[PDB]
RNA sequence: GUCAUGGAGGUAGAGCACUGUUUGGACUAGGGGCCCUUCUCGGGUUACCGAAUUCAGAUAAACUCCGAAUGCCAUGUACUU
RNA sequence: CUGGGGCGGUCGCCUCCUAAAGAGUAACGGAGGCGCCCAAAGGUUCCCUCAGAAUGGAUGGAAAUCAUUCGCAGAGUGUAAAGGCACAAGGGAGCUUGACUGCGAGACUGACAAGUCGAGCAGGGACGAAAGUCGGGCUUAGUGAUCCGGUGGUUCCGCAUGG
RNA sequence: CUGGUAGUUAUGGCGAGAAGGUCACACCCGUUCCCAUACCGAACACGGUAGUUAAGCUUCUCUGCGCCAAUGGUAGUUGGGGGCUUCCCCCUGCGAGAGUAGGUCGCUGCCGGG
């Protein structure tokens, strides 16, 4: 993997405001927000849009 | 509205197979390696064919399809 | 899906350098096999189809290291030194279609220190 | 992350005995996934594919290789190279890492998907994801960059039958 | 297109003559060539 | 007939030594018009030879013609002086050697067969055998 | 000059592996005829065309998977001249 | 020149067929090209493989790009054609200017003038770890003598001597 | 016995089926270091050996594809003769291509480990 030359690679939790669970995901964009799980090792955090997970459909 | 041609550029093999040969002798004029470069035999900047030493020439195949011209002193 | 090869890719470049290098009764040619796990040289005559000399790594005469580019440097030293042994001096370096840089460099440089000439 | 560890814990074993192979190394895995655009209105005008080349690199996380014109058709208007579209591919513990979202975040903004779309798989034993278009990701959203252009996902798989390969994209989580 | 004079800085003669495309290449090439006066090599400029 | 195209407009009259390579056993009709010595067939002695065959069998069994004419000729007009080099493409001709079934015939009578190819082989300058297979 | 041995070379013939020319099946694509609940979007037929596809069969100065006879170049410690 | 002459066409060079399996071989015989181009489209190191089809996928249509399988070349090779070329001579990237100076055993071709190939030697380099390769380009067209002028250089001559 | 490395016009290749594995070979696990991707530890490189013969690899069987290939006959043809000369025939020597009987799932050398 080079360096210098694309974006962060870091690691973000990832968190819907219905159902309310948490994962790790590496993505770009951090934004810098505190977690709950995982205290020990700080990640940030995004919110995000109704996931499959809540909605019955696909689930 | 025909007429034309080139001369004709003698090309061919000039030293036969079992012939002793000085060096920078042409075996072979050619457009391509029609017979390819063997041992002690150079390939010039025309794919003219010539003896790098003195020795005997002998043409072999090199592999079904293909053939070379090499010089044993 | 399929998986290339490594070793028949490897062998289609190893032709590509025996193309220009072939050994000789006064200049043999010093040919690097290299495995995941060990490494092997031969120093060979093309014209009559013999290998004179051959180090190797898993050779229980002298075949202690560290890390696999420096058993590739003892592996250098040994044959370097067989070669010496049987008398011969001058040798062309067959990379075996290896990229010349990690361990087939470092089997090489260590070879060209002892009592061969490249 | 949670995913290959978990592809690693109960998809290795179950999924293999359904099938009966005879070592764990049939064992059908996931090798590279490849996301193009394709940018048919580049030769123009480059700031769509700037745009592109923006996009991509959010969605991802590495910046995609610009793929240049092989032959030229001059019905589309295009001639001897000249750079129209995009490609950028995943593989290691990076891939992993753009799956997850699709279990998650993509799907939902879709209005509807019949499971695993059998329609879409070629047989010889690879998938490829019908993307509408950029806005079903959650990194970029639609007040960043102008038009949404597309996008189009390939995902390749160790899988021989196209059946073999069917039974291990549910069971990873993506319908 | 063009033919072209190359002077030597030194060598103080212009014995290699080339050519170029005086379109895509409308500046003076410069190229170390080997002055047989000074017996090495050189850098000549276009005249 | 005629070639739909050609490689080269002009071509060698060529010569007609041997019995014909190929096509000398009746090979998809019951009879068959064997050439016994050699000739050039013109596409308008062909046509002659095709539709005196075909109205004689009242739109009745098959004909393959056997021979297509590949090789144009060339003339020169009358008044014109050798040489300002080779004349216009003329017609069309195939080199028939002998022993070279030219026509077949299927689905007819033996007797309407070998009058049917009779009447065909009055209308071409080669000797003629009907032959079965 | 002949014998022996070696060799370069694609003609005659032949062949269809390539390139062009070409006949008859069989095979699906399609479009065009033909009827059409139809927006000729989709069906059902076709022998009106059709570009592939194979099966069988032809053809070539500027085709060749092949390939002579001769001729040519050499070599010999061969026999003549 | 000319199947009388004129009119028309042609005039030098390259490739093919004619050309009869070495070379050569005519016609106002059959076909085409040339009077350049390229600072990389040259040198070298390292790495690579094309066309097309099937199948699946947003704008995307028969045909753009992506992925898979099948693919000895059905591609490519600056430019005609022939002969070559996948160890590639085809395609990338890095560094470069050997598209070097002095030459050149020896051959090919040729009535001559000319034309062509050339190991190797020396000088000084490029690339390469080395081996080595490099005196342009896959090969074969892209040219025109002498005389007379012009410019540059010069341990040459300089009409008594120095100029 | 298997790894490396040569030679030999594919009788050696392809395709199909099967068996085998710390004795190497391999895939395989990792990206800290040298070194990489016109993006990607895929490749290249480097460090490991938990896991596995599934693939490559090696050995064994097969003639479906290819490849090799007689004998005989024919075509053609050097030389010598004839005709009824778009061509044809006879004598002597040479003698294909196609097709066929058949052959082939290689042979051969060196080096290391077993
Ligand atoms: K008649
Ligand atoms: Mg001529
Ligand atoms: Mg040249
Ligand atoms: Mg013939
Ligand atoms: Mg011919
Ligand atoms: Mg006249
Ligand atoms: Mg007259
Ligand atoms: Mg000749
Ligand atoms: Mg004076």
């Amino acid at each position: 993997m080079k360096t210098g030359i694309h974006p962060e690679y870091r690691p973000v939790v990832f968190v819907d405001t219905s159902t309310d669970f948490k994962f790790l995901s590496g993505s770009t964009k951090s934004s810098s927000e505190t977690i709950k799980w995982e205290d020990g090792n700080e990640y940030p955090l995004l919110r995000v849009e109704i996931s499959s997970d809540s909605h019955p459909f696909y689930t | 509205s025909n007429g034309r041609d080139s001369e004709s550029k003698r090309l061919g093999a000039k030293r036969a197979d079992g012939q002793f040969v000085t060096g920078g002798s042409i075996l072979y004029r050619q457009r391509g390696t029609k017979i390819y470069p063997g041992t002690n035999v150079g390939r010039g900047g025309d794919d003219t064919l010539f003896a790098k030493t003195d020795g005997v020439v002998r043409f072999e195949r090199m592999g079904r399809d293909k053939k070379k011209v090499s010089v044993y002193p | 899906i399929t998986k290339i090869d490594k070793n028949k890719v490897r062998k289609k470049r190893h032709a590509r350098v025996r193309s220009k290098i072939s050994g000789t009764e006064s200049r043999p040619r010093l040919n690097v096999f290299r495995s995941n796990k060990n490494i092997y040289a031969q120093i060979i005559d093309d014209v009559n189809g013999v290998t004179l000399a051959s180090a190797s790594n898993l050779d229980k005469d002298f075949g202690s290291a560290e890390s696999k580019v420096d058993a590739a440097s003892k592996v250098g030293e040994l044959v370097a030194k067989r070669a010496s042994e049987k008398g011969i001096t001058s040798v062309t370096f067959d990379r075996g279609g290896y990229l010349y840089h990690g361990r087939v460099k470092a089997l090489a440089e260590a070879a060209r220190e002892n009592g061969l000439e490249f | 992350n949670r995913l290959k560890d978990q592809y690693l814990k109960e998809i290795v074993p179950a999924l293999m005995s359904k099938f009966n192979y005879d070592s764990v190394m049939e064992v059908p895995k996931i090798d590279k996934i490849v996301i193009n655009t394709g940018v048919g209105d580049a030769t123009a005008n480059a700031k769509v594919l700037d745009s592109a080349v923006e996009e991509l690199a959010l969605i991802t996380g590495q910046k995609p290789v610009i793929t240049k014109a092989k032959n030229s058709i001059a019905g589309f208007r295009l001639r001897e190279g000249m750079p129209i579209g995009a490609k950028v591919t995943l593989r290691g513990e990076r891939m992993y890492d753009f799956l997850d979202k699709l279990v998650t975040v993509s799907l939902p903004r879709v209005r509807d998907f019949r499971g695993v779309s059998k329609k879409a798989f070629d047989g010889r034993g690879n998938y490829t994801l019908g993307v509408r278009e950029q806005l079903i990701f959650p990194e970029i959203d639609y007040d960043q960059v102008s038009k949404v252009r597309g996008m189009d996902v390939v995902i390749v798989t160790t899988a021989k039958s196209d059946e073999e390969s069917h039974e291990l994209l549910t069971q990873l989580g993506m319908p | 297109r063009v033919n072209i004079t190359l002077e030597c800085t030194e060598c103080g003669d212009r014995n290699y003559i080339t050519t170029k495309n005086k379109r895509e290449n409308p500046e003076r090439i410069e190229l170390k060539k080997y002055c047989p006066r000074l017996r090495r090599v050189t850098l000549h400029r276009e005249t | 007939l005629v070639p739909k195209r050609v490689k080269y407009r002009r071509e060698f009259r060529g010569n007609m030594r041997g019995r014909a390579k190929g096509g000398t056993e009746v090979a998809f009709g019951e009879y068959g018009l064997q050439a016994v010595e050699a000739s050039w067939i013109t596409n308008r002695q062909i046509e002659a030879a095709r539709i005196a065959m075909t109205r004689y069998m009242k739109r009745g069994g098959k004909v393959w013609i056997k021979i297509f004419p590949h090789k144009s000729y060339t003339s020169k007009p009358i008044g014109v002086r050798m040489g300002k080099g080779k004349g216009a493409p003329e017609g069309w001709v195939s080199p028939v050697k002998r022993g070279k079934i030219m026509f077949e015939i299927a689905g007819v009578p033996e007797d309407v067969a070998r009058e049917a190819l009779r009447l065909a082989a009055h209308k071409l300058p080669v000797k003629t055998k009907i032959v079965k297979r």
